C-alpha cells in the first residue's frame, strides 16, 4: 500500500484481456444503440448520423477501471485513513471479480454498472455513494467502469448517470423492453437514458491496486 | 521493464507503401496511447514530429500532411501498433520513432503510467 506515498486514488483495475472484453463490448453496445429504431426516435432527446462511438469518445486515455477512493496522494479528504484500513492494505494486489450487469448510456456517459460482492464491498468508501439519489439506493450503486465521455465530461459524472439511471430503473419508470439486443433487453428510461440489461452477467478480471500516473 | 520492436521500413519509389509496425515487450499492464512521430534526414531529434496517434479507446488523431495517406491502427490485447503508409512522398523520408504511454505495475502491485521510445524504422523515398 506504500503506507506514506498515496496514489492518486484506489480502485479495481481490469487486465488487458478483461478491459478489451468490455471495451470492445461497449463498443459494440454503441453499435447498436445508435443504429437501433428505439434510439434514432428519441434523437432529439438526446443532442447527421451521430455515430456514438466518436460521439463518447472523449474518455482520459488509460485503462479501464472501478474506482474505489479518490486520494489526490493523500491531500483528498478521508484518504489517510482508506489506505491505513486493514481490508485495504491486505487487499494491495489481491486480484478480484467484477460483475457487469449492464452497459449504459446517456448524453454525457457511457459506462458499465458493477455489482460489489460482499468483500469488494469491504473496500467501497462511504461517502462516495451519497450525492442525491444514494438515498433510497443502496451501497455501491454507483460502482461502475467508464467506457466512455462527451466532449466536456469529467469521469466522475459516470457515477452519477448511473446513479440517475437506478433510480428510474427502480421506479417502475423505465418502461418495457423497446428491444431486445443480441446481449440483451434495451431499456429507453427517457432523458437521453439507456440500458442494456446484459441477460448474462459479464466477468471480468481486475486487480485492486493503487494508480500513481 | 518493457521494450518497444519496430518493423516494417525499407526503400520505396514515390507512390508506394509500407506498414510500420510495433509491439511492447515485457510486463505491461495495459496501453493507454500509442503514436508514431517522425525525424526526417538532417533533425536532431528535437524536431520529432507527430504522425500519427490512436488510444486504447480506438480514437486516431494525424498530422494534416499524411492525414489521408496513412492510417494507424492498434490492438490493446497485444500491446502492438502499425501504420499502414500509402501513396508515399519523398518529403515523408525519415525515422519513424514509435511511442506508447503505457500503465506498468510495479513489484508491490502498484500501477504507473510510463513514456516508452522505439529505437527506429528508416524509411526512404526515391
Amino acid at each position: 500500500l506504500e503506507k506514506d506515498f498515496l496514489p492518486l486514488y484506489f480502485g479495481w483495475f481490469l487486465t488487458k484481456k478483461s478491459s478489451e472484453t468490455l471495451r470492445k463490448a461497449g463498443q459494440v453496445f454503441l453499435e447498436e444503440l445508435g443504429n437501433h429504431k428505439a434510439f434514432k426516435k428519441e434523437l432529439r432527446h438526446f443532442i447527421e448520423k451521430l455515430e456514438l462511438v466518436s460521439y463518447f469518445g472523449k474518455r482520459p486515455p488509460g485503462v479501464l477501471h472501478c474506482t474505489t477512493k479518490f486520494c489526490d496522494y493523500g491531500k483528498a479528504a478521508g484518504a489517510e485513513e482508506y489506505a491505513q484500513q486493514e481490508v485495504v492494505k491486505r487487499s494491495y494486489g489481491k486480484a478480484f471479480k467484477l460483475s457487469i450487469s449492464a452497459l449504459f448510456v446517456t448524453p454525457k456517459t457511457a459506462g458499465a454498472q458493477v455489482v460489489l460482492t460482499d468483500q469488494e464491498l469491504q473496500l467501497w468508501p462511504s461517502d462516495l455513494d451519497k450525492p442525491s439519489a444514494s438515498e433510497g439506493l443502496p451501497p455501491g450503486s454507483r460502482a461502475h467502469v467508464t467506457l466512455g465521455c462527451a466532449a466536456d465530461v469529467q469521469p466522475v459524472q459516470t457515477g452519477l448517470d448511473l446513479l440517475d439511471i437506478l433510480q428510474q430503473v427502480k421506479g417502475g419508470s423505465q418502461g418495457e423492453a423497446v428491444g431486445e439486443l443480441p446481449r440483451g433487453k434495451l431499456y429507453s428510461l427517457g432523458k437521453g437514458r439507456w440500458m442494456l440489461s446484459l441477460t448474462k452477467k459479464m466477468e471480468v478480471k481486475a486487480i485492486f491496486t493503487g494508480y500513481y500516473g | 521493464e518493457v521494450q518497444l520492436e519496430e518493423s516494417g521500413g525499407g526503400w520505396v519509389h514515390p507512390g508506394g507503401s509500407l506498414r510500420l509496425s510495433c509491439a511492447a515487450s515485457g510486463n505491461v499492464f495495459g496501453v493507454n496511447t500509442m503514436a508514431w512521430y517522425r525525424q526526417a534526414p538532417g533533425k536532431q531529434r528535437e524536431q520529432r514530429e507527430l504522425v500519427a496517434s490512436i488510444t486504447d479507446y480506438g480514437t486516431t488523431e494525424y498530422a494534416d500532411s499524411v492525414k489521408g495517406r496513412f492510417t494507424i491502427s492498434g490492438d490493446n490485447a497485444k500491446a502492438t501498433v502499425y501504420l499502414q503508409m500509402n501513396s508515399l512522398k519523398p518529403e515523408d523520408t525519415a525515422v519513424y520513432y514509435c511511442n506508447m504511454d503505457l500503465t506498468v505495475m510495479t513489484a508491490t502491485s502498484s500501477l504507473y503510467a510510463y513514456d516508452y521510445w522505439g529505437q527506429g524504422t528508416q524509411v526512404t523515398v526515391s
